[PDB]
């Protein structure tokens, strides 16, 4: 099991960059397989294209990751992520995320600005942007928020009375966190592969909308007729037309089994579409030195 | 006469330093040969557990070559054919009857003749030539047409990785398959192993795109199913999307004519990852020949069969 | 076989497997030869490779 | 040598004893229950046991298991 | 490498504690060492309600462990690496099955709280082992308990719609690989509620997403074929609602669909290779 994988450069890494590269030791970097381009995320996230956060997410999820351990001049070494090994990762990322509960860590592209996780390489004509590491639920809500903006920018633009384009830019806004709110970067056009992901998600959504369990409709109608639950607060004591008109029929035992069976297989397929990108299960994160020991989950 | 860049003595003592320790013999023959082994054992535990330099020396001296798990099955020697190759990925169909002393597995030629019996090139004649009757495998499986009507054929087929050890008997042939870990030879000595996949049921996903994982793919074609095997070095979690795109030109094109009822038939195929072979070694095409004729076959060396679950496309 | 009214310059690449001659002066570079160290790779059940 | 069949209601390819116990019409049955004549009326079990007896005898001629009593496909 | 973990018990123990570790040596428990927080003993404390999503997210949060030995004061146990294979038995209060299932599940025991909770009067640690069961058994029993508690709360709202005999004829009897099993009976209530709000928010969310992605590919075979199928009764009532309430609906919808997708995925996913009936054990590795 080899880990010490050097990446040979071709020019002199000057001392203006050696300082900030030694500043970023213990972070995570994605691999190509070395050559000076394609080792990082600047090969797929350039300034020429829109920051789409899906094609670079595809490059993060397709190819493996690596810890940066030492940066010499003219060459730097990398340490791979093979499973079964406990890797120690420092939190060296400018939007800070405190790992109190020590959940499963999760890689992300720099959706909180290119400028915090970039490094300027003037040795060779290449720029390297670091992936963002953060726990799983914040990562999943970043995914859902960036796809919601990528599907809703077009339909807010599509209205002729676009009196509120800035409504979603604050409504989505920051990320949802208690101790501090962290604003992110929002692209106007979702690009090709983001739209392919929404296309597959729309495929799955319209297939599962062909089978709805009618039994929960009776329970939510009863909870409307009963006291207003705090989880029901999104309805504000209103029965919409759709839930009022999907309940003209009866409730039986025949449809429910096949409904919930195909809902089991399609929700497992949706988890497989949301098990997206490589994740790191975390045990024994020592806060006093900020090292989260992880094996490849 | 001159000096090399390497002295042989330094490399010799470096290899002697980095050498693993010998495995501990224990002679049960003679007591004089037994007391030296038990004295070596207690001295080994003493110098491996006492708090001195000996403990950290022996702890650094240790290398961690773990043996993989093996699946021993009993299959009918008439429902199998021992003339097929060794490294064939077997598929144990789940038998619901508890009153069954044996189980049933499937080479790709056997399930190929099952799909052809449920409804080609040279491999269909090769599979008819190897397994002479599809009726045997047809009434071997209890509910074939019903379980393909409700489309739950995929979770009833559990892939058990490649075949390595296969004895030959009259009744009730016994096979041995590696399930998790590296493929290796167990009874026959642990030298080398290959994985034989039929080339006509094995397509490269990345060549269609134009590590190295291997994916088994069931598809439910609208006249009858088919297995295909997919090799791709792409993501473990970004294999569903590309294969959805791959099966996209076929699905509605043959799904315009069919419409389901009593609701089933929405699941169009399911896919598991058989495991990973190394990116260093590629797959080398060869020829698989029965006594009638030959067939092209793909050899995959150095596999690490880690069978995942079937995932619907 | 009539003329299409447009002439075409037709470019083409060509690979020539030449065999070259390298000349270098005396004492040009100074090699520094290191001394080799061994390692341990993925030790399989049949062979412990270095 | 004289009587081709004593029981015409189970010995034909599609007769009564065949169509309720052979697996070709036993698809909509529960597999957890045991059926003792499945060893007698499965066509594949009969061909399998006969071919096994044949190659066992032939193999011992050429030289120079859960149950022995199910070799002879007869009941007592 | 010794993967074994040592836990010192507080006080001295007695006889049926040894009998119940001999009963529960084969079965397994999660992890956080500290003798209070060994497994699910901080969720099954009765001063709070034993909930399913908190216990499930704890079980997915922490690792897993195989109990191996209990002496007068020690708790010898090993944990789970993804690397090498360990040996697993059933030793469970439902004694379900192992017929060669290549995919396993580890869920907290919905069949009985006290069925897997072992209690000591000298040691209040009330430790408990979540039920390991194969994946079709797992999905069948989770369906047959979720729809059962849905029907129970619906009868509690209005008993005139749903009955109990025709649902006990079908939704109490799991059947897998020839074996016909029987099971009948807060945590499933709230789990059902999450599904209840997800399946009632799925209509508006589904029509909004297919109305956003309806004409991206301006003549697609696949997009038109997924548009021809679904409900004509569904795709009418969207444009009436305000912006912020709509996006809050979609946001809560996406959070709980990701939660219920990861929850319907079977959490700790074990995998077996060869099961021995006469010893009641199989070899397993983490997957």
């Amino acid at each position: 099991m080899d880990l010490k994988v050097v990446v040979s450069l071709s020019s002199r890494l000057y001392t203006d960059e050696i300082a900030k590269m030694q500043q970023r030791i213990g972070c995570i970097l994605p691999l190509a397989s070395q050559n000076v381009q394609g080792l990082g995320l600047g090969q797929v996230y350039s300034l020429e294209t829109v920051p789409d956060y899906v094609s670079m997410y595809n490059y993060l999820s397709d190819c493996t990751l690596a810890v940066l351990d030492e940066v010499s001049v003219d060459s730097l070494i990398l340490t791979k992520i093979v499973p079964g090994q406990t890797y120690a990762i420092k939190n060296k990322y400018q939007p800070f995320f405190q790992w109190h509960g020590t959940g499963s860590l999760s890689v992300m592209p720099p959706v909180f600005g290119r400028e915090h996780a970039t490094v300027k390489l003037e040795s060779n004509d290449v720029d390297i942007v670091f992936p963002m590491v953060l726990p799983t639920p914040i990562a999943e809500e970043v995914l859902q928020k960036i796809l919601l903006f990528n599907v809703y920018s077009r339909v807010v633009m599509q209205a002729p009375g676009n009196a509120d384009m800035l409504d979603v830019h604050m409504h989505l806004g920051s990320v949802s966190y208690l101790g501090h709110h962290y604003e992110l970067a929002l692209p106007e056009v979702p690009g090709p592969l983001g739209l392919a992901l929404l296309d597959n998600l729309s495929l799955y959504f319209c297939i599962m909308v062909t089978l709805l369990p009618r039994a929960s409709m009776r329970l939510v109608r009863g909870l409307i007729r009963h006291e207003h639950h705090d989880l029901l607060n999104l309805f504000q004591e209103m029965v919409p037309d759709e839930i009022a008109r999907i309940d003209l029929d009866d409730l039986s035992v025949a449809d429910d089994l096949s409904r919930m069976r195909v809902m089991m297989t399609y929700l497992q397929s949706l988890a497989s579409l949301f098990n997206l990108g490589p994740r790191l299960a975390t045990a024994a994160y020592s806060q006093e030195t900020l090292t989260a020991t992880c094996w490849l989950r | 006469k001159v000096q090399g860049s390497v002295d042989r003595r330094r490399l010799q003592r470096r290899i002697a330093g980095l050498l693993p320790p010998p495995a501990r013999r224990l002679n049960i023959s003679r007591g004089s040969e037994f007391t030296r082994d038990v004295r070596g054992l207690v001295e080994e535990h003493a110098q491996a557990s006492s708090l001195s330099a000996a403990a950290v020396w022996r702890a650094g001296l240790l290398a961690p070559w773990r043996p993989p798990v093996f699946g021993d099955f009993l299959i009918h020697a008439s429902s199998f054919n021992n003339a097929e190759a060794t490294g064939t990925p077997l598929f144990q169909f789940k038998q619901s009857d508890p009153f069954s002393g044996v189980d049933a597995v499937f080479t790709p030629l056997s399930l190929f003749i099952l799909m052809n019996h449920g409804r080609g090139g040279g491999l269909t004649r090769m599979a008819n030539l190897l397994y002479d009757s599809p009726a045997t495998l047809a009434d071997l499986v209890p509910d074939f047409g019903r379980l393909v009507a409700d489309r739950r054929f995929h979770n009833f087929i559990t892939p058990v990785g490649p075949l390595v050890e296969n004895i030959k008997s009259t009744y009730l042939n016994k096979i041995t398959t590696v399930v998790h870990g590296p493929v290796v030879s167990k009874a026959i000595p642990r030298s080398t192993v290959k994985v034989t996949v039929p080339q006509e049921a094995f397509v490269d996903l990345d060549a269609w795109l134009s590590d190295a994982r291997l994916y088994v793919a069931l598809t439910y074609e609208e006249a009858g199913p088919r297995f295909t095997f997919f090799q791709s070095s792409r993501g473990h979690c970004q294999i569903m999307n590309i294969l959805r795109i791959y099966y996209s030109p076929s699905i509605m094109h043959r799904y315009a004519v069919v419409q389901p009822l009593h609701i089933e038939e929405l699941t169009f195929g399911a896919v598991a990852c058989l495991g990973t072979f190394s990116a260093t070694d590629g797959w080398r095409r060869s020829a698989f020949n029965y006594r009638g004729s030959s067939l092209p076959v793909v050899e995959i060396d150095s596999f690490y069969s880690n069978v995942s679950d079937w995932e619907v496309i | 076989k009539i003329h299409p009214g447009v002439a075409m310059t037709v470019v083409r690449t060509d690979e020539i497997l030449s065999e070259n001659i390298l000349f270098s002066s005396r004492a040009s570079t100074s090699m520094f030869i290191g001394t080799p160290n061994v390692s341990r790779r993925e030790a399989r059940v049949d062979a412990v490779t270095f | 040598e004289y009587r081709s069949t004593v029981n015409p209601w189970a010995s034909q390819l599609g007769s009564l004893g065949d169509i309720m116990y052979n697996s070709s019409y036993r698809q909509t049955a529960v597999p957890g229950l045991y059926s003792p004549c499945r060893a007698f009326f499965n066509k594949e079990e009969l061909l399998r046991n006969n071919r096994g007896l044949y190659n066992m005898v032939n193999e011992y001629s050429q030289r120079l298991l859960e149950q022995p009593c199910s070799f002879l496909q007869e009941a007592f």
